[PDB]
């Protein structure tokens, strides 16, 4: 038959890990750098794109960032393609948490039920995990701002600041060194680039090989806005952390 | 490599099944060659029956697909039916939910498309064969369209396919150099056959009686075979021009 | 590697064989059939003295009139007594009657074989055999006191007094020496102690071994400790007797 | 690579199904079975060896009814014949129900063709272990095929196939230029026994039973009948005198 | 029908409830509660078909639990009352629909508020001060809309409802033989120990 | 049967998908195909590459209309190609006109095709796709735009690129050329030149295909009389056409 | 509308003596006001001392008392050839009726 | 050596199923069994093995309707599904035709059933053997069914362990027993004998003797214990 | 469609896809339960091999199944809420159709099946997982401690720990839980809880959690600093004398 053809793609190393699961994540650790940070009074989204050409198009690009719903974000690492299924299965399990109870979902529920996912191509159906760890960014009333993560095994886990993809281990040690709780915003914001700059492969930091994001209560009204910066705002930014 | 024995890539992006596949399509040692007149389309087969214990008129690859429609197979007779039969039953079907008559280029079309199914899934396996579609369309004039087992088809002012394909091809490409147009210059069918068999005997190199070949024929509405007399009729004429 | 339902070249399941080494590792358990009732034995075998060894079922009970031990992957049998206790209940509702403790093991038995790849349904199956025999202990009144060995190979065997699991193959010659027809009930559950006590690793008490009867009168009855302390302490007198 | 030959669905280099080319092992292994098309009918006949003084003479039928005029005789794999047999019986029925009329030979034989072609197809099932000689009287008179474990079939004067398939070959082509007009039924009968007394030769170290049946417009009425009693003695008579 | 009422005041929410439940010919009980408690600060009382009301309470309250369980947290009145209407909708375009109609009453910790409502078994959903089912709002609603004011204390509220209860022990056919009361409020779920 | 239930494509222990790669590999063995895009239109073209020259390479589009303001081209296997077409057709349809009345934006479009592309990176029993699209179109939201789509599933915008075997050499030649204020007859000129050097066969409008997405046809709507429906922005330029331009 | 049942019947009579039992039915089959059989059976032995009637319409008692003696038969080769006592047949009996309940 | 073997739907080179043939050899192992009939009954004699002193003899006849049923040897969990899948068919004759079900049918059914296991991925082939003997509208029969899924009809065989012997000894038999009509004794006295070529060491006990006969005017019936003493 | 048999014999009579899940629960951080004369503690630890975790928002490794039961484990983190969302939807069910809360043993039955069913289907690998399962029954006072791991196994403890390090700190218990005389405080059950995990974890309560659950649904999690009083206190002790 064709059991020949099958390489089990659900089983135990004899370890006791998940082989797909961890060759997955070494596919991850060449995508893109991204970050995550979260302060008292908003969160920022920073990533770096896989290094493209001068005739590509950056104002509709997405690479990296993305809306699953009004009050919550996502940064991506690895299959882009395979994302974009989770992606839009959690923007519509947010649909149906908002349709069915007229309020909108917090973010853990959401984050919880897309690492469910993952989980389930880890134990049945011989299908190959999705390639793809996330940064999830929200605000929820019942937690305020929150910062999450989960990659392909199923695992998810909040953070206060994390990376994904590329150099997490010296990124990880270089914002352990600076993060502190009472942070703001604009602070996150230069922490975030100053810790790409150090961690890019690429020999300059520069406007056309970023996507940036924040989530802000700021300022006047109890409302939450989410903004996904454009190519001459991230230019300014720039600017203004003498990083250019 | 297993990359070898299902439809998926090789390391050079290649599906050596379909490869294989190919390589099979010459197994009967048959060649085959079509082309187009003014209001008409000929095909023509060898005709080989190593064994006298066979019944002759048994011994075919061509079919009558629909009315209008035949084609001729390079590759083994099991495939060949297998292929004829699915196409038998679209044409069929085409005809009962659209209205018309399936053309020819549709048929080709659909038909390779159930190839290229064979080259991404991995139960299924290619079928060894290469189908030549012939009909008088009624949109498009005496048109021939060829399919493979990659999944790959075409349209051709003329075609041949077999062992031998080579010589038989080149030596139509010459004589429509020459002649300037995509067609043979020929009001009558029976002429069209004469040439079309004369133009292969001078590229095999090889002469024929009236059990060495089978020929097809499409008119506008309808497309039949020859009987080995309508044949000898035809090589009977060939040879009053020694 | 190659499939589960294969057979080897003695015409042999492989999955089945090595499902019977599974059972030779496992915990022991002993069973005496007798004209007075049927009385079966187990080791417990807690993996630290931490454990409440309470909580060590490996004796159940299946109807009034039947009872179960086992030795293996005790998981694998929890299901296999669901299915008997539903068997059993479902007769008797069909028929307003204990079923006979051969039918019951015949139904059990029924499972054994039913794993594979096999497809699609009529039913699912289970990956693999289990790992687990029971010995199989009742009264009905076609066939009185009956003690069967039900193994994952299918296969069932009635005997007047067996043992299986780690202790097996020496507990098999020794009961060969002592059973006889005419055994009490007490001199039975003497010797079922006798015979854990020697292939136990660990000294023998009433926490660490599990003693149960079935008798016509009062049905499956696993005894407490109290009750098996007096009768580990009984055996103990009358070896001080040579 | 190698193992081209594990798999069924699967094609060598040089264009071949192994799997397929195995089954005729097993059917060039068979016993020896034959037709002959005579010029109103046709006639079917096997060698059944002998086993044992203990197997009842008469009575392990090898040749095989299908609606009312069509038989079959196959060598090889006895199941596999049956069970192709047993196919042959649904599609005669289910084409006759719609059709009212009884299927045509021709049509028959394409429908085996498909069946066994179907399983070269697929890796999860195997080829038929049979070559099937068969056919009947339809409305355009007598036809006789032969199909093997590739689902090739042709129109034949004469066939055969089993371990005696040479010796009877050449017989056959004997009968085909020594009356080229056509064949009388009952003198077909006869030849076919002969034929497989003949073909017999290669094992003789097994003593055999000889079977027969016929179609034919005019002797039987284009239904299908087994040869028995007093014409059955008449062409092992036939078949006696003609070895010595 | 049976007796379905609710009152919200300021600081809590009232829910009214008859006590028989009868059989045909005859009344075979006359101390049934009409409520299930869905979370510590949401009640919903129901009526409509027999054993329809029940089964579709249970169930209602088993989901609410796992909720809370799941989440360690309780939803709000407003959520717990969204996804009762979604689920008395898909009812009835169902092969057998639940007959049930019902009110929930809840304290919304969050807001401190206490909140009212009125869903039939169509799924028509509506927030308000004060509501019934079936025919009790025929009787009551006059009193109600005279006397109901948004910052009555619970003692009020108590008063507006003996009177309420007085009207269709009157005016109406059935002896339903009393109420059952219970009060919600930022404390939780009591029972008014009797309603003498 | 269907027995294979199972991936196909999985991960390798350096964290490669293997047939992904292999598809790219394909991929950059295909014909060159391009696309460039201006500030009133966008160009795609590719190589006509005849079989025999007995073979009818006009029933052969290697360009095709996916919807009236959407095309494609590609690079690798024409079958994938064809098929693709067929899919990227009825979504439009399905998912996208029977719901909304309208033809679906090229972004949309394009994710769609993108996600039947990953689904046979994944999905049991298959193999991926092996080839790249070039996907052009305009919507009345979003302008002009260019889209690359590979066999992951992965697509992403360009002002101007090229795929297939003599890609590395044209995109430096398009960077070369590229401005955002190129007019459409301006980018065209560009395209040609750019499959120019990419070519050693005969070059002109018999062997090189060649379609823009420009100004509304109303010439090539088929009816009158609905002011609001204006033709279609995509049009196959005919031999014809193509070689008038070969001129400049 | 196609009425699916009819009525045949029919009379029996069943009395349980000390050490006995006897069954008893008239042997006449009718329709309407038509005889169809002066001699047409309808209690039978079904084989493990038990006797059976089905008495209404003919072809459901036929068809019940078909698939008892089946379940006698079963019940043998399932139970040993265990005989079946009354009251287990007449459980089993119920089984079969309720099963047909809608 | 050996990639042949790995299921059913792999043909060897020169021709052969090896899972067939494996599942063959479980048969050979088998505790022996004999069959042979007159014109008048059938008979099938079986010899039981147990596992200890102390267990039971496991039984190797199963009835399948009033005329007819087998024996096993090989995996007896099989027979098990083979003999209840023929009660089945036995059954149906019965209750939809009225029809005592042909031996030669349940014959052409059980090669049927065992075909399907042997051209199916996921399959495995049965594993046991059978006699079946039955008396029907043509008279006493008897059938060796073997998991190839061949089945041949004979007057008289063996399968099992050292089955050679009671094989050899039927064959020179044949025209003394062939004709033991009208005597169900006589007939049994013939097959016991037979299936003593066939015992190492160990002789008929009435423990270990099972016999089971079939004919004009005798239903199907089975004797064991007590009831064989008469016999041995 | 996809039904492969993942955990099968081999033949030394194992099955590797259970073994080897074993060893995903060795690599999981260690977790202990011990019960009182009438509480129990669950403990478990932390991995502060990083350290910028929202530990508010982060799951907890105690998990509530009812209002009075809980489940921790050790093992795959994802593979976890799969267990514990079967048996929050179990207990609930099991409230509805006997009107009763889940026995403690009920429960651990439950989930122990779950984990077994996955060690015999097609398709599935079993559970990477072990857990502690601690509550008292509906209206009983006495404590209850369960353990279920890969394989479908279940069994009662007096005290119990897995996870890595485990075979550590069962040592340590194994010699000081006195089955005659189990912790009568809370306070001191707490101690005996937190003192087990300092044999492995030794950091302090940035590390270790606890949680107490009590008869009557008296559920609670410690937080650092009390938990830190636990630890502080330990030191003065071992040290002095
Ligand atoms: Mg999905
Ligand atoms: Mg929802
Ligand atoms: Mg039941
Ligand atoms: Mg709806
Ligand atoms: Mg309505
Ligand atoms: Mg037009
Ligand atoms: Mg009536
Ligand atoms: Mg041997
Ligand atoms: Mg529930
Ligand atoms: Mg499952």
């Amino acid at each position: 038959g064709s059991r020949r053809y099958d390489s089990r793609t659900t089983i135990f190393s004899p370890e006791g890990r998940l082989y797909q699961v961890e060759y997955a994540l070494e596919s991850i650790s060449h995508a893109g750098t991204a970050i995550g940070i979260m302060a008292s009074d908003g969160i920022v989204l920073a990533a770096e794109r896989k290094v493209t050409s001068t005739l590509l198009e950056q104002d509709t690009s997405t690479e990296k960032l993305y809306k699953l719903n009004d009050k919550i974000a996502v940064a991506v690492a690895g299959l882009t393609a395979d994302a974009e299924i989770l992606i839009n299965t959690a923007r519509i399990h947010a649909q149906n948490y908002l349709k069915t109870y007229n309020e909108d979902i917090p973010v853990e529920i959401l984050v919880r039920r897309l690492s469910d996912i993952k989980q389930g191509y880890t134990q049945h159906g011989g299908l190959r995990p999705f390639g793809v760890s996330f940064i999830y960014a929200g605000y929820d009333d019942r937690y305020g701002y929150q910062l999450y993560t989960s990659n392909p095994s199923g695992n998810y886990t909040g953070w206060k600041a994390i990376s994904v993809g590329a150099n997490t281990s010296a990124a990880q040690t270089l914002l352990q060194m600076d993060y502190k709780d009472d942070m703001k915003v604009d602070d996150a914001i230069e922490l975030a680039l100053k810790t790409l700059s150090k961690t890019t492969d690429s020999s300059a930091l520069t406007y056309d090989r970023l996507e940036f994001a924040t989530i802000r209560k700021g300022a006047n009204d109890g409302e939450v806005y989410q903004k996904i910066f454009k190519p001459q705002e991230i230019k300014d930014i720039l600017v203004k952390t003498g990083i250019t | 490599g297993y990359d070898r024995h299902i439809t998926i890539f090789s390391p050079e992006g290649r599906l050596y099944q379909v490869e294989y596949a190919f390589k099979a399509t010459n197994q009967t040692n048959i060649n085959s060659l079509a082309v187009r007149g003014k209001d008409c389309t000929v095909v023509i087969s060898q005709k080989k029956v190593p064994d006298k214990l066979l019944d002759p008129t048994t011994v075919s690859y061509i079919f009558c697909i629909s009315r209008t429609i035949g084609m001729v197979v390079n590759g083994p007779i099991p495939d060949a039916r297998n292929a004829a039969l699915r196409a038998k039953a679209e044409a069929a079907e085409f005809r009962y939910k659209y209205g018309y008559d399936m053309p020819c280029d549709v048929l080709a079309k659909r038909m390779a498309n159930l190839s290229q199914i064979y080259t991404q899934r991995a139960y299924m396996r290619p079928l060894g064969v290469i189908l030549t579609f012939v009909s008088v369309d009624e949109e498009l004039g005496p048109s021939i369209y060829k399919t493979d087992p990659a999944g790959y088809y075409v349209g051709y002012k003329a075609t041949a396919t077999g062992p031998k394909q080579q010589e038989i091809t080149t030596n139509l490409e010459n004589h429509f150099k020459k002649s300037k147009i995509d067609h043979i210059n020929e009001e009558s069918w029976e002429k069209v056959v004469e040439f079309a068999i004369t133009h292969m005997i001078d590229a095999l190199g090889t002469e024929f009686s009236k059990n060495d070949l089978e020929v097809g024929v499409a008119t506008k509405d309808k497309f039949f075979t020859l009987s080995a007399e309508n044949i000898e009729e035809r090589l009977v004429a060939i040879a009053e021009q020694d | 590697d190659r499939g589960v339902s294969t057979f080897s070249p003695e015409g042999r399941l492989f999955q089945v064989e090595y499902s019977l080494e599974a059972i030779k590792l496992g915990s022991t358990a002993i069973g005496i059939a007798t004209k007075e009732g049927v009385v079966l034995g187990v080791e417990k075998r807690a993996t630290s003295p931490l454990l409440e060894s309470d909580s060590i079922e490996k004796i159940v009970e299946i109807d009034r009139h039947i009872g179960c031990a086992m030795s293996g992957l005790t998981a694998d049998a929890r299901s296999m007594i669901e299915h008997a206790r539903t068997a059993a209940v479902t007769h008797n509702l069909y028929y307003d009657e204990d079923i006979n403790v051969e039918s019951l093991t015949q139904s059990v038995c029924d499972l054994a074989l039913r794993f594979g790849e096999g497809a699609s349904g009529e039913e699912r199956l289970m990956s693999r055999p289990f790992g687990v025999a029971l010995l199989i202990a009742g009264h009905d009144a076609d066939d009185g006191y009956q003690l069967f060995h039900a193994e994952p190979s299918g296969t069932f065997y009635r005997y007047n007094a067996k043992a299986i699991g780690s202790g097996s193959e020496g507990a098999q010659a020794e009961l060969l020496n002592e059973w006889h027809s005419s055994l009490t009930l007490k001199e039975a559950e003497l010797l079922v102690l006798k015979i854990l006590k020697q292939v136990m690793e660990e000294k023998l008490d009433e926490n660490n071994a599990q003693l149960s009867c079935i008798t016509k009168q009062d049905g499956f009855k696993i005894y407490d400790n109290e009750k098996t302390a007096e009768l580990i302490k009984e055996l103990k007198e009358k070896e001080a007797a040579e | 690579g190698t193992g081209y030959d594990l798999s069924n669905s699967v094609f060598s280099p040089d264009g071949r199904n192994f799997q397929v080319e195995y089954a005729v092992k097993a059917v060039e292994n068979g016993t020896t079975s034959i037709g002959i098309k005579c010029n109103d009918g046709v006639v079917f006949a096997v060698e059944k060896l002998i086993t044992s003084k203990l197997l009842v003479p008469q009575k392990n039928v090898k040749i095989q009814v299908v609606d009312r005029h069509i038989g079959c005789v196959y060598s090889g794999l006895i199941p596999d014949g049956r069970h192709l047999v047993n196919r042959g019986r649904e599609e005669a029925a289910s084409f006759k129900k719609l059709y009212k009329t009884p299927i045509p030979i021709p049509a028959f034989a394409d429908r085996l063709g498909q069946y066994v072609q179907a399983h070269t197809l697929y890796n999860s099932v195997r080829p038929f272990g049979v070559s099937t000689i068969f056919g009947g009287v339809d409305k355009n008179g007598a036809h006789l095929y032969m199909l093997e474990p590739s689902g090739s079939y042709w129109g034949y004067k004469g066939a055969a196939t089993g371990k005696g398939r040479q010796s009877a070959k050449a017989e056959l082509e004997k009968l085909v230029d020594h009356h080229p007009e056509g064949l009388s039924a009952r003198e077909a009968v006869k030849q076919a026994a002969k034929i497989i007394y003949l073909a017999h030769e290669d094992n003789k170290e097994k003593d055999f039973e000889l079977e027969i049946s016929w179609c034919s417009l005019s002797e039987t009425n284009g239904l299908h009948k087994f040869v028995k009693g007093d014409l059955l003695q008449e062409a092992i008579d036939f078949a006696q005198k003609e070895i010595n | 029908m049976d007796i379905i009422l609710g009152i919200r005041v300021q600081d809590s929410v009232i829910l009214a409830s008859s006590k028989a439940v009868t059989r045909g010919i005859s009344v075979l009980k006359d101390s049934d509660d009409k409520t299930r408690q869905l979370s510590p600060h949401t009640l919903m009382s129901f009526a409509g078909e027999a054993g329809d009301t029940v089964q579709f309470a249970e169930y209602i309250q088993a989901n609410i639990q796992l909720y809370s369980i799941r989440e360690d947290y309780e939803l709000s009145p407003q959520a717990v009352s969204s996804f009762v209407r979604q689920e008395l909708a898909k009812s009835i375009r169902s092969r057998r629909p639940y007959q049930v109609n019902v009110l929930i009453g809840g304290y919304d910790k969050k807001k401190n508020k206490p909140e009212l409502y009125q869903i039939d078994y169509l799924g028509t959903k509506v927030e308000l001060p004060y509501g019934a089912h079936g025919y009790s709002g025929f009787y009551t609603f006059s009193l109600l809309d005279h006397h109901y004011r948004p910052d009555m204390t619970t003692e009020e509220g108590l008063d507006l409802l003996k009177l309420c209860v007085q009207e269709l022990e009157k005016r109406m056919p059935m002896d339903f033989k009393g109420v059952i009361v219970k009060i919600v409020d930022k404390d939780g779920i009591r029972q008014v120990d009797d309603f003498q | 049967t269907d027995r294979y239930s199972f991936s196909l494509t999985t991960f390798s222990p350096s964290g490669k998908l293997g047939q992904i790669d292999y598809a790219l590999t394909a991929v950059k063995q295909g014909v060159t195909s391009l696309g460039i895009k201006a500030t009133n239109g966008v160009v795609i073209a590719t190589e006509k590459k005849s079989s025999s020259p007995l073979a009818m390479s006009e029933t052969l589009s290697k360009v095709s209309l996916l919807t009236p303001d959407i095309g494609a081209v590609y690079s690798g296997m024409g079958p994938d190609y064809r098929v693709l077409v067929d899919k990227s057709r009825k979504v439009a349809h399905t998912s996208y006109k029977r719901i909304y009345g309208e033809y679906p934006p090229t972004k949309l479009l394009v994710s769609e095709v993108a996600k039947i592309m990953q689904e046979a990176t994944q999905s049991g029993g298959v193999r991926p796709f092996g080839v790249s699209l070039l996907i052009a179109g305009h919507d009345e939201f979003n302008g002009f735009s260019l889209y690359q789509v590979d066999p992951s599933g992965s697509y992403f915008p360009w002002k101007a690129t090229a795929i297939g075997k003599g890609s590395v050499a044209a995109k430096t030649f398009l960077e070369k050329r590229w401005n955002d204020e190129l007019e459409l007859e301006d980018a065209i000129h560009i395209a040609l030149l750019t499959l120019k050097e990419s070519v050693e066969g005969e070059f002109n409008g018999d062997t090189i295909e060649l379609a823009i997405i420009g100004d509304e046809n109303p010439d090539l709507l088929g009816y009158t009389g609905i002011p609001t429906d204006k033709g279609p922005r995509f049009r196959k330029l005919t031999s014809q056409e193509i070689n008038d331009r070969l001129e400049a | 509308q196609f009425n699916p049942y009819g009525d045949n019947g029919g009379t029996i009579l069943g009395i349980a003596g000390e050490d006995f039992a006897v069954l008893a039915g008239d042997t006449r089959n009718i329709t309407d006001y038509s005889i169809n059989s002066r001699y047409e059976p309808k209690v039978f032995d079904c084989g493990d001392n038990i006797v059976m009637s089905a008495n209404g319409f003919a072809a459901d008692g036929d068809a019940l008392v078909k698939r008892f003696k089946n379940s006698v038969k079963w019940y043998h080769f399932d139970h040993n050839d265990k005989k079946l006592s009354i009251n287990s047949a007449a459980r089993n009996i119920q089984h079969l009726l309720y099963g047909k309940r809608f | 050596r050996n990639n042949y073997d790995g299921d059913t739907v792999t043909f060897s080179p020169t021709g052969r199923l090896f899972q067939v043939e494996y599942a063959l050899e479980a048969i050979k192992q088998g505790s022996v069994t004999v069959g042979l009939r007159s014109n008048t009954h059938a008979v099938l004699v079986a010899l039981k093995r147990n596992a200890d002193e102390l267990s039971s003899y496991q039984k190797k006849i199963i009835k399948c309707d009033e005329h007819m049923g087998l024996s096993l040897a090989g995996l007896a969990p099989d027979a098990r599904v083979l003999s209840n899948y023929l009660r089945q068919q036995c059954n149906y004759s019965s209750l939809v035709f009225n029809r005592k079900l042909a031996v030669e049918r349940a014959g052409h059914l059980l090669c049927d059933k065992a075909q399907k296991n042997t051209q199916s991925y996921g399959g495995r082939p049965y594993g046991v053997g059978l006699l079946i003997i039955g008396y029907d509208k043509s008279g006493a029969h008897l059938l060796e069914f073997q998991p190839s899924g061949n089945v041949t009809e004979l007057y008289g065989t063996a399968i099992g362990a050292r089955s050679q012997g009671a094989k050899t000894y039927l064959e020179r038999t044949l025209d003394t027993f062939i004709k033991i009509d009208g005597n169900p004794d006589e007939l049994i006295k013939a097959g016991v004998e037979a299936i003593s070529q066939s015992l190492r060491d160990e002789s008929l006990t009435v423990d270990n003797l099972s016999i089971a006969i079939v004919g004009k005017d005798t239903p199907f019936t089975i004797y064991d214990g007590e009831a064989v003493a008469k016999y041995i | 469609g996809y039904d492969r048999a993942l955990s099968i014999f081999s033949p030394d009579g194992h099955i590797f896809q259970v073994e080897y899940a074993l060893e995903a629960v060795k690599r999981g951080t260690c977790a202990v339960g011990v019960k009182g004369k009438n509480c129990v503690v669950l403990g478990c630890e932390r991995r502060s091999t990083l350290k910028l975790q929202d530990t508010r928002i982060t799951p907890s490794k105690v998990s509530k199944i009812d209002s009075h039961v809980v489940l921790s484990f050790s093992g795959l983190n994802a593979d976890s809420r799969i267990l514990i969302e079967k048996a929050r939807v179990e207990a609930q069910s099991h409230r509805l159709t006997l009107e009763d809360p889940v026995t403690v043993e009920y429960l651990t039955r439950y989930v122990a099946g779950v984990q077994q069913r996955y060690t015999q289907s097609g398709g599935v690998r079993p559970f990477g997982v072990s857990t502690l399962i601690a509550g008292f029954d509906p209206r009983d006072d006495e404590p209850k401690l369960y353990q279920t791991e890969p394989s479908g196994i279940y069994s009662s403890w007096s005290a119990q720990t897995i996870g890595r390090n485990s075979k550590t700190v069962r040592e340590f218990l194994e010699k000081n839980y006195d089955r005659k005389e189990p912790p009568a405080t809370v306070e001191e059950c707490v101690k005996l809880t937190v003192r087990s995990l300092l044999e492995v974890v030794q950091t302090g309560a940035k590390n270790i959690e606890i949680t107490v659950v009590k008869p009557d649904s008296d559920i609670v999690a410690l937080s650092s600093e009390e938990i830190n009083q636990y630890v502080t206190q330990i030191e003065q002790e071992k040290q002095e004398q």
